């Protein structure tokens, strides 16, 4: 079988799983920011 | 044996990641939501 090709694909999910926890803390802050400036701006 | 062994733990491991990137994906999709929320 293609195993070379196999270890290819599951590679690719491996770096797509890294940029999908980088997308979540990405967010996470805008979020948290949002959080924040919402806060401050209404005293 | 042999091949069949590894071919079924390269299985496992795919879907592991699958179920990872469905569950994280899911979580982007939800802070975004919040995001909206927030600026609504």
């Amino acid at each position: 079988s293609d195993i070379l090709g196999m270890l290819k694909s599951l590679h690719q999910l491996q770096v797509e799983n890294r940029r999908l926890e980088e997308q979540i803390k990405n967010l996470t802050a805008k979020k948290e920011r949002l959080q924040l400036l919402n806060a401050q701006l209404s005293v | 044996d042999w091949a069949t062994l590894s071919l079924e733990k390269l299985l496992k491991e795919k879907q592991a990641l699958k179920s990872q990137i469905s569950e994280k994906q899911r979580h982007c999709l939800e802070l975004q939501i919040s995001i909206v929320e927030l600026e609504k």
